[PDB]
């Protein structure tokens, strides 16, 4: 009845105003079986890794345009410690470990008031290359702090700027005009998703199982959800009204599973 | 196989580490990975397996590129105690290695053959 | 009819909801998966070996270095470019200058119909000749192996080794056509559309997979080295999806407005 | 695993033997013998006779 | 029959010649229940902390006198690092919690052969401070290096060097002559010990139950139990055998909890 | 008989074993650990107040810092240093020179049957007066908390606020005695004989527990402060162990050899 409050372990998250969760594809999404691609005694759940995680993202405000976006790659947003999440113990046990599979809880929090204008769409996007720069290297932390929110372009909308492979210098380079990870923003609801406008609600809630091209993926690498936020009304609100709102999330790892045990990752 | 005087005694250290950044190179973090302690006693030989861990069924069997479907890690062995050896006895003993299939083994898939032997 | 947009399900309606109406008959199912895919089309156009070849290097190859370049293709909807996967689709709007041309490849049909993430079907090929009254030959290997480059000598005639293996090679007559079809061979099990993992543990290339194929063909004319002709030759190649299935929904392409 | 390999005879194991596991599942028989020669191939070459 | 091996998680240790394994009071030492001075949700046991892990000690010699000690305080050797010792998951998993209580397993390995004479005791002291200096701060890994084997006095005998806490200036210092820590070299044999000598075997193993003066302990200070080993006889070969020889011991956690989850651990 | 020591459990025998004989038959059980210690004995001596005291400050007091020494006495077998817990003993071998002299106490015969690690009992407490025809009372307040410090004015007669209170004080005539019982009253479940943790989190002194005693007694006479008489006065406290148990061996102290 709009009221609702949601438990784990030693942590516990509520709601004024709800409108309910969206399960993605099954009946259950929790519900899950070991891989069956090792033979090794795998990692189970235990109690110190069922909680919420909370972060921070940059501040809405009204000079952005629109379908302008925010990413956030789940499993490298611990990696990367990207707008101050902090794993603990769940990022100590994903860095001694060679596989890894796991769904996802995600929910959004804003706080505008009646006496405002503006829509966002919330969105899981699977298989996304979103958070890597043209040159093919993942953002630093500096760059966010100096392009706020994505802007949007024919580059975007056609893949144009993808990761490259070089191609030598025996060949003649050619011109590059398409590739399959472009995003075409129009289609963007088809995946799972909530719409978050001022007039109704405060908090949007996603339940997501796993999916992957095998059943099991590479710690350090794999990024098949992605969290994706866009603009869809551009916010206005009348003279002498709160100015830039904040925005935050939390997430939740469900039914998780580790395999080959090893001492902590280093690169080289 | 152990084929050292039989008056000797010392104890070995087998480690294998799933693949990572770079490779083992201490005591320390090889026994953090999958280990066995293996002591010289009457019993002359011991057995080690690999397990099968993989993030996709089926491997390949060449390795043009270290991608992670083809190289799986590495093998190590670490002398944990120094050997003991009686006065008037010959140094440096030697050991030896056998690699085998195991129970679960299995190949697919064929293909033609490199006849490069004959010359 | 009153609803909220914001909960994301909604309940589709019908005529009769809030007019005097009825529903229509089923008709047709003509938008059935397997049913969509299963029809030839145009892949590629190859050459056709007359010699030992040499199989291209990676891409990160200088200047300098001899090669044979356009004689083999992929099986794979993804673009690819010089007989190896990519990521770009790449276009020559200037034949001009120096350098060798990249050879370049797509599904067109494939890629605008391409709604879902994961795909996995069968996949039945054919061969065709583009000039009059051509005696040609047909080779292939599976996925994660290489082609095998040297020759040997039988009566002072040398003969590529391409000719014997125990992996399928097939002959027509003249003005014939080669048919077959093969199984899904990977190592993955589904085929990624769309891809944002990395292969590599380090220095690797983002959203580049690295099996995602069914294998390699290339075409050849029975004849001993000692007949090397003097005009290039080519053929064509159509494919065709069996069985096919889909697993996660996802967007289709930008039409551009004018 | 203790064992004496001078006696010729070894008995192969698996993973659960030492650790904590299980074992694999089949997979196919590509390696039989009778299905894995069953393919054509080049021999010989030889000229062609237009006489005694 | 002398042939034994021991299989926890992805480890597995083997001995050519056992003499038995002692369980100090109970018949199954590994068997315990939860703390009940505390009333949120533990954490037990994960597959990935059931594991033997391995260091190393100092060489034996020949110049080393009697009744000569080496000591090794068991959660303390995680938390310093002593003698190469690194827990991985469990040392991330003890340092983000509150509190802590569990078993040992213990095991000791030399290879003296038919050729030497000498013996060395190994016993597990409860509740001891043999591993802090005199002035009453920890060891540095420094002072291991210089102070090989600790040596025994009267001042150990009789405690007389203990944690002290200053008396200020208004007082008169007294003279200390006794205190409740002191060691008695002919009882060492009371607590749960094996003897090992060159001639019968060449590995010790003993099982410990939990003890402590509360159901539980804080994880940065507890202390309850401690390794010890000890020279009875001392070495003596004949000229041209092998000299020096090596140490090493392995350790494992049974029936572990955990309570009051928190960031990680820092001084100030 | 042959055996081996090493595997560290040996059962005992007797004279049959390996001669001819027999066992001898049981006795008395004098040594069961109840019974052994339900004995009273000395503890220590303090002095008795006659007025409101200041209790003493912490060890790290620096000079000129007034204070009373000398008059209340924990009930503890450990050892202890001008009325506060200790880890070392003391003792004053030259008495001569500067400073204030500090009180110290320890259990001799606790201490020399003291084989195990962990204890616990409750205790009966007796006083007795070392001077002729004296009057005097005694106080107690449990282990965690502090003694009230100041006086209240009656007919103009100053009166110690320790008069009063909801915690045990008695009173004995001329030349009469003191006697109770008191529980287990620490927070901790067992005290122990010795320690090796720390309390505080950070600047600890390992090895010294925080509360390990039962409480802590004293001794005054009832009359107003404008009585101070010109001589001191001491009395004797006795403590008896009642229901004792014990829980894990330990070792024995060390007999010097001359």
């Amino acid at each position: 009845d709009r009221v609702t409050t949601q438990t784990a372990g030693n942590t516990a998250i509520n709601t004024q105003s709800s409108l309910g969760v969206l399960c993605a594809y099954v009946e259950d999404p929790t519900k899950s079986d070991p891989p069956s691609s090792s033979t090794d005694q795998p990692t189970t759940t235990f109690t110190a890794i069922d909680r919420w995680y909370t972060g921070r993202l940059n501040s809405w405000t009204k000079a952005v345009k629109t379908f302008s976006f925010q990413a956030v790659p789940l499993p490298g947003a611990f990696l990367s410690r990207q707008g101050g999440l902090n794993g603990g113990a769940f990022t100590a046990t994903l860095h001694r470990h060679f596989l890894m599979k796991c769904g996802w809880q995600v929910q959004v929090q804003c706080n505008l008031t009646q006496f405002h204008q503006g829509a966002l769409l919330v969105a899981m996007v699977p298989e996304t290359t979103l958070d890597v720069k043209p040159d093919g290297k993942a953002k630093s932390l500096q760059e966010l702090n100096e392009e706020q929110w994505v802007e949007m372009s024919d580059d975007y909308r056609t893949g144009k700027n993808m990761p490259f492979q070089s191609l030598g210098t025996y060949y003649r380079p050619p011109n590059w005009t398409w590739g399959p990870n472009f995003i075409n923003p129009y289609q963007v609801t088809v995946f799972p998703h909530q719409i978050l406008n001022a007039r109704t609600s405060t908090s949007v809630d996603i339940n997501v199982p796993y999916i992957g091209e095998t059943p099991t993926q590479s710690s350090e690498t794999q990024n098949s959800w992605t969290l994706l936020v866009m603009v869809l009304v551009p916010l206005d609100y009348k003279e002498g009204a709160t100015t830039d709102p904040e925005i935050t999330f939390s997430v939740r790892p469900t039914s998780p599973y580790f395999n080959g045990l090893r001492n902590r990752y280093t690169a080289g | 196989t152990f084929c050292g005087p039989m008056m000797a005694r010392g104890k070995f250290l087998l480690s294998y580490s799933p693949p990572n950044g770079t490779q083992p190179q201490t005591l320390s973090e090889a026994m953090q990975c999958t280990y066995s302690i293996w002591d010289i006693g009457l019993n002359s030989s011991w057995t080690f397996v690999v397990p099968y861990i993989s993030p996709s069924d089926y491997r390949e069997t060449r390795a043009i590129t270290n991608s992670v479907y083809s190289a799986d890690g590495w093998f190590s062995l670490h002398k944990l105690t120094k050997i003991t050896l009686p006065p008037d006895c010959p140094q440096s003993p030697c050991i030896l290695f056998f690699a085998s299939a195991g129970e679960d083994y299995t190949l697919r898939l064929p293909v033609d053959c490199n006849p490069s032997y004959v010359f | 009819s009153t609803d909220n947009a914001e909960t994301g399900v909604i309940e589709a309606g019908n005529t009769d909801t809030d007019f005097s109406g009825e529903l229509a008959a089923p008709g047709s199912n003509h938008t059935n998966v397997k049913f969509l895919f299963d029809r030839s089309r145009l892949l590629n156009v190859i050459k056709v070996l007359e010699k030992d070849a040499v199989f291209p290097r990676p891409f990160p190859t200088q200047e300098g270095a001899q090669q044979d370049d356009g004689y083999f293709c992929l099986l794979t909807p993804r673009p690819t470019v010089a007989s190896r996967p990519a990521t770009r689709f790449g276009l020559y709007a200037n034949p001009s200058g120096s350098g060798v041309l990249a050879n370049t490849s797509l599904d067109f049909n494939f890629y605008s119909l391409a709604c879902f993430t994961y795909f996995r079907s069968d996949l039945e090929v054919t061969v065709v000749s583009l000039e009059p009254d051509l005696e040609f030959a047909v080779g292939w290997f599976p996925s994660g192996s290489e082609y095998q480059a040297s020759s040997f000598v039988y009566d002072q005639l040398h003969v590529p080794f391409h000719f014997t293996g125990r992996t399928p090679r097939a002959f027509a007559s003249k003005g014939g056509k080669v048919s077959f079809v093969l199984p899904w061979n990977s190592v993955s099990s589904v085929l990624p559309v769309r891809w944002g993992g990395a292969s590599k543990l380090s220095s690797a290339t983002r959203g580049l997979p690295a099996h995602a194929d069914w294998g390699t063909i290339y075409a050849f004319v029975p004849r001993p080295n000692e007949k090397k002709s003097t005009a290039v030759k080519h053929v064509a190649v159509y494919i065709r999806y069996k069985n096919a299935r889909a697993w996660c929904p996802s967007m289709l392409p930008f039409r551009s407005y004018k």
